[PDB]
RNA sequence: GAUGUCGGCUCAUCACAUCCUGGGGCUGAAGUAGGUCCCAAGGGUAUGGCUGUUCGCCAUUUAAAGUGGUACGCGAGCUGGGUUUAGAACGUCGUGAGACAGUUCGGUCCCUAUCUGCCGUGGGCGCUGGAGAACUGAGGGGGGCUGCUCCUAGUACGAGAGGACCGGAGUGGACGCAUCACUGGUGUUCGGGUUGUCAUGCCAAUGGCACUGCCCGGUAGCUAAAUGCGGAAGAGAUAAGUGCUGAAAGCAUCUAAGCACGAAACUUGCCCCGAGAUGAGUUCUCCCUGACUCCUUGAGAGUCCUGAAGGAACGUUGAAGACGACGACGUUGAUAGGCCGGGUGUGUAAGCGCAGCGAUGCGUUGAGCUAACCGGUACUAAUGAACCGUGAGGCUUAACCU
RNA sequence: AAUUCCUUGUCGGGUAAGUUCCGACCUGCACGAAUGGCGUAAUGAUGGCCAGGCUGUCUCCACCCGAGACUCAGUGAAAUU
RNA sequence: CACAGGUGGUCAGGUAGAGAAUACCAAGGCGCUUGAGAGAACUCGGGUGAAGGAACUAGGCAAAAUGGUGCCGUAACUUC
RNA sequence: AGGACCGAACCGACUAAUGUUGAAAAAUUAGCGGAUGACUUGUGGCUGGGGGUGAAAGGCCAAUCAAACCGGGAGAUAGCU
């Protein structure tokens, strides 16, 4: 509906860069621990992107301490302070859900030259 | 519940529905007017009209699309050579439905479906 | 799953009271031919709303 | 969502390797336990000279779940396996002196400041 | 006090500056025109009748058109009544806007919920099904027993069975009001309100409190 | 001339001789925690191991894991493990056929609901002229559970160890209502990958079939594991209990008059239905104010003219729906389909060119296709009509204006 | 124990918890030597128990595809009374 | 019964395949003598499923799962 | 070589669901066992009712079996309904 459309567009971010599944990104997200508010970096492969305007989200998977971690960021959430693409990956899919069974040599995403 | 769902099941499976509507669209193209059950015509609209929209702008890719659907060279040739140029100026609604009583065998509400320039 | 006592013709008629058909309210008259046809249906001879839509 | 008969891995150097939930404490007919919910477990596979032996019945706190927790913004954090850190039945303090793998913000509480302080990373 | 009649535009979220996503429902609470004032002396109870929106000229029937023209207001799409507290007093023709919820923190939203059709017992009353296997026969979702035996030899009133579910008036209470934008005629409540998009909602101030 | 007999599952409903929470008395009640008795049935009242078992034991919880009635509730609702068919064997009994509330393995559980009942849902007529809408509200139903932490407060109490009543927040468990913004599920109507094979003359490209062939994602919708909300506060009359004043009985005494307090029970307060509430209510609004016979002169029958508000019917239909019903729209038109733009989804179409001997890669290209979504657009289909509904609405009395 | 009543004998193993199972003891109600005793590799749509994998069997169901059920037209039963 | 049952022999093509299995097809035969619409509960036959994984139950009943060829490797026990 | 192995035809019938006035007076769907043999099958023949035949269940002997079916004794008898 139009009214909802303006209500979303009033809050949507404008600085969000272009990234694709297979890209390695790092997302610095505000952490409010104690009284002090800082930034924490989460870096990993982007395995899913859901585009719905304000309701857009994306899933980042990393391998921390031998423990795979997935995190679904709401792209326009104020907590998601910033995103930066540390590497362009080239894949023939839109959701890389097969990387869950893969680790190490079998979880390598080829670079995208152009 | 079927809220906001679209498309009629017509007491058939999906493969049979697909093949039946392919055949019905072929017949409607070929004869420019056919007599069907009223819901079958109301569902054949949604299949036939996109074929004409596809035929409006001619290309080898569009020919292969309209042949992947329908699957007849005679039908695709007729589409692109007449029904495209004939409907080039009309923005949809290429078909007209005229309820024509009931069927003798099973009291099925029947309707004619026609091309609007026939 | 079966009756214990036989229902009367009274109760049978009471049940069938809702089975009566309903006559068509009023036929429409085609404007050009004057034929009678069901509303929003083409006439027997192929006319509808003042046009010849189907040959024969 | 850890319920009875759920096999959790062990995220500390306390000796256990696989444990099985046997009870979700904290309420009647309670169904599941999330990150930060105390459960009663039994050790099903332990290392030889570890602190605790196979078969013991003792509590544990869930720290990583495949279902994962939801942040107020709507985000979720999903791990690749369910993990718990053993606690003593009475003291309810961690038994292991190390915690492996990440833990989450859901433990930033007085009861689990040990785990938060000894964790590798807190997400 | 009195409420307003709105339309459920849809449901969105609000990202507060502290990174919290409030799931809000958007209600298009436009102006409500008071078509009638009912008092004790003539009606035995104090209430106002309001209308909202606008209806088709040729589909506003002559009695309804006359009733609106008595008040001198443009024919809205419906008529709703709101009972009055003793202090407040309204007059005919007054256009009440969503600014009425400027200082109201919690509201009650009542509307017709979605119609689930003919809902079985498992859906309607959360009856538990029976073993999908282990020998079960044609009774994987049936209600099971529905009574005792020869005593009482009858099924009690109010028994839970299958039937029509939804499509009935439902009131969700004590919803937090997030934003009251009068310039766009909007009300934003924290949470989900009954009914599907486009339905009519009656939003009153909180009554529990 | 048959009332199916244990246990399990689903579903319950009542009693109070109450398990928890709620209010009290006494205590060999310091405090916490008790013991016991009185009032109280609103709500709640475990998951597993063993066994066919209800039961019991045990593990671990919980505020609690109540006792009973209901054909030891519930097989025209499910099961068939037990016991009671026919097979077989063990121990024992008998010479034997065979037998054993001794065991051990195996063993066809039928019914399309007429009536009552219950859950939904309509049709008819009534409600005293007809119609549209809003509603009052008799009456009925739903809901009523509770913990843990923190403050009060290491305060009262206590030798200390220990550790409050009262009051106030925060946060959960179970349960219920709603919803789909989010996390996801499904998504055989969307996109792609690929195997076998057949076909479209062949290459290329596609289509059929193989459970959607097998998969990979996924739009709308519906959904839960997802997210919001609820249990109340207060008021009235009380129970057990506590009293004030107070005699009968110079005192005494909660009572005999009179006054007060008092619980999750009761009546309300919250939510839903609800004027067939035949006691058929109220308030707005709208519509119809023409003649004429006959008489069985009756609240009579009939003819002509007239059909109103409105309704119904038909059509396009819906986040409404089994069918009815309900809602929207019918060209004074966005009701549905199509079309246009977008979103979304999958993921760089075909054709052509280049590199490679070739599979293949690269360029046009993030292209192509894109269901149910969104914003628009009368292009197609919602036709003039016709049909039902009438023509001022009984009598008596009262009060008014005359 | 296909035998064992009392009895869920007692001890040990397996389980958080094991009336079933395995190994023992012997107090054999009421084993026992061709109406065979004790073992026994292989075999079994054989009985009991345990573990790995796997799963809607279940926590707790949700959605979808078809055939009925539902409406319309034609035909048109039955038990029972 | 124009009944999802029973009935002996003979012929037996193409591709993939060990195959008279199986998948698609030729030659040939057939769409099964009621259909049409809607897309409720519930039943039947199927598909998929978050986290868990026998906690279900009399019992893993049912379903899920394994599944081919070549090579490597293979325990207790044994009548070898 | 083999009463060998895996597995179609062929023979059976272990589990489940359906059905239980069924499509069928014992079947269908999904699995399941044997599948060169104590196999299976066509055709013809033989054995008959206190008798046959039986790798044994009181099984089978024309949808009938602790003694077939048909006719007769026979209108058996019925202290029973
Ligand atoms: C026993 O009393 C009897 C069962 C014996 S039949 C195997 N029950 C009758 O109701
Ligand atoms: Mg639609
Ligand atoms: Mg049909
Ligand atoms: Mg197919
Ligand atoms: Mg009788
Ligand atoms: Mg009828
Ligand atoms: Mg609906
Ligand atoms: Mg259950
Ligand atoms: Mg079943
Ligand atoms: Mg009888
Ligand atoms: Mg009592
Ligand atoms: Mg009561
Ligand atoms: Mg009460
Ligand atoms: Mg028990
Ligand atoms: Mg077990
Ligand atoms: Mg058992
Ligand atoms: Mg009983
Ligand atoms: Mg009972
Ligand atoms: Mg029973
Ligand atoms: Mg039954
Ligand atoms: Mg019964
Ligand atoms: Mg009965
Ligand atoms: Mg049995
Ligand atoms: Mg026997
Ligand atoms: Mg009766
Ligand atoms: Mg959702
Ligand atoms: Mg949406
Ligand atoms: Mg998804
Ligand atoms: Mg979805
Ligand atoms: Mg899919
Ligand atoms: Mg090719
Ligand atoms: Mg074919
Ligand atoms: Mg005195
Ligand atoms: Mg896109
Ligand atoms: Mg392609
Ligand atoms: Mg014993
Ligand atoms: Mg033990
Ligand atoms: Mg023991
Ligand atoms: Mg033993
Ligand atoms: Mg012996
Ligand atoms: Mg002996
Ligand atoms: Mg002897
Ligand atoms: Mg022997
Ligand atoms: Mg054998
Ligand atoms: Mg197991
Ligand atoms: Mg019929
Ligand atoms: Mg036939
Ligand atoms: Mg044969
Ligand atoms: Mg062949
Ligand atoms: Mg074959
Ligand atoms: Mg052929
Ligand atoms: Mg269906
Ligand atoms: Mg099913
Ligand atoms: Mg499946
Ligand atoms: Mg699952
Ligand atoms: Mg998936
Ligand atoms: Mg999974
Ligand atoms: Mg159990
Ligand atoms: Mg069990
Ligand atoms: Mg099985
Ligand atoms: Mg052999
Ligand atoms: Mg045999
Ligand atoms: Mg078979
Ligand atoms: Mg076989
Ligand atoms: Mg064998
Ligand atoms: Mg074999
Ligand atoms: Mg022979
Ligand atoms: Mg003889
Ligand atoms: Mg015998
Ligand atoms: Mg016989
Ligand atoms: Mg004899
Ligand atoms: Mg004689
Ligand atoms: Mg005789
Ligand atoms: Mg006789």
């Amino acid at each position: 509906s139009n009214i909802i459309k303006q209500l979303e567009q009033e809050q949507m971010k404008q600085d969000v860069p272009s990234f694709r599944p297979g890209d390695t990104v790092e997302v610095k997200v505000w952490v409010v621990e104690g009284s002090k508010k800082r930034l924490q970096a989460f870096e990993g492969v982007v395995i899913a992107i859901r585009n719905r305007g304000l309701h857009s989200a994306f899933t980042v998977r990393k391998i921390s301490n031998g423990e795979g971690v997935e995190r679904v960021f709401q792209t326009h959430s104020p907590v998601v302070d910033s995103i930066s693409v540390k590497r362009r990956g080239a894949v023939r899919k839109a959701k890389l859900y097969y990387l869950r069974e893969r680790t190490g040599k079998a979880a390598r995403i080829k670079e995208r030259l152009n | 519940m079927r809220h906001r769902k679209s498309g009629r099941q017509l007491n058939r499976n999906s493969s049979h529905r697909q093949a039946m509507f392919r055949n019905m669209a072929g017949s409607l193209v070929r004869h420019e007017i056919i007599k069907t059950t009223l819901p079958k015509a109301k569902e054949l609209r949604r299949v036939v009209e996109p074929l004409i929209t596809l035929a409006k702008t001619d290309s080898v890719a569009n020919r292969r699309l309209a042949f992947a659907r329908t699957r007849d060279n005679e039908i695709v040739a007729k589409l692109f050579n007449e029904l495209g140029p004939r409907f080039a100026s009309r923005a949809g609604g290429y078909t007209r439905i005229l309820k024509c009583g009931f069927r003798a065998g099973d009291n099925a509400p029947m309707a004619y479906i026609e091309l609007v320039d026939r | 799953a079966v009756q214990q006592n036989k229902p009367t013709r009274s109760k049978r008629g009471m049940r069938r009271s809702h089975d009566a058909l309903t006559a068509v309210t009023s036929l429409s008259v085609d404007k050009t031919s004057g034929e009678k046809h069901l509303r929003h249906h083409i006439t027997a001879d192929g006319y509808y709303r003042g046009r010849k839509v189907i040959a024969k | 969502m850890i319920q009875e008969q759920t096999m959790l891995n062990v995220a500390d150097n306390s000796g256990a390797r696989r444990v099985m939930c046997i009870k979700v404490l904290g309420g009647s007919h309670r169904r599941y336990a999330g990150v930060g919910d105390i459960i009663k477990i039994t050790i099903k596979e332990a290392i030889p000279r570890g602190k605790v032996k196979k078969g013991d019945v003792l509590k544990a706190v869930v720290v990583r779940t495949k279902k994962g927790v939801r942040r107020p913004d709507g985000s979720v954090i999903r791990f690749d396996g369910n993990a718990c850190v053993l606690l003593n039945n009475n003291s309810e303090q961690p038994i292991g002196t190390r915690i492996f793998g990440p833990v989450t913000r859901e433990l930033r509480s007085e009861k689990f400041m040990k785990i938060i302080s000894l964790a590798p990373e807190v997400l | 006090m009195i409420g307003l009649v709105g339309k459920k535009v849809g449901m969105t979220r609000i990202f507060t500056e502290d990174g919290v996503s409030i799931p809000v429902t958007v209600i298009e609470v436009e102006a409500n025109r008071v078509t009638q004032v009912k008092d004790l002396a003539n009606d035995g109870y104090r209430a106002i009748q309001v209308t909202t929106g606008a209806k088709k000229a040729n589909r506003v029937t002559k009695p309804e058109a006359g009733h609106f023209a008595k008040a001198g207001v443009e024919a809205g799409r419906g008529l709703w009544e709101f009972r009055l507290a003793e202090g407040e007093e309204f007059t005919v023709g007054q256009s009440i806007s969503v600014e009425l919820f400027a200082d109201v923190k919690k509201v009650d939203v009542t509307g017709t919920s979605k119609g689930k059709g003919f809902a079985g017992t498992v859906k309607r009353w959360n009856f538990r099904t029976q073993d999908a296997t282990h020998g079960n026969s044609l009774s994987h979702r049936v209600p099971g027993s529905i009574g005792q035996n020869q005593t009482p030899g009858k099924v009690f009133k109010g028994k839970k069975m299958a039937g029509q579910m939804g499509n009935e008036r439902v009131t969700v209470q004590s919803l937090d009001v997030v934003r009251v934008d009068a310039e766009r005629n909007l009300l934003l409540v924290k949470g989900a309100v009954p009914g599907a998009t486009g339905s009519d909602l009656i939003v009153k101030p909180a009554v529990k409190a």
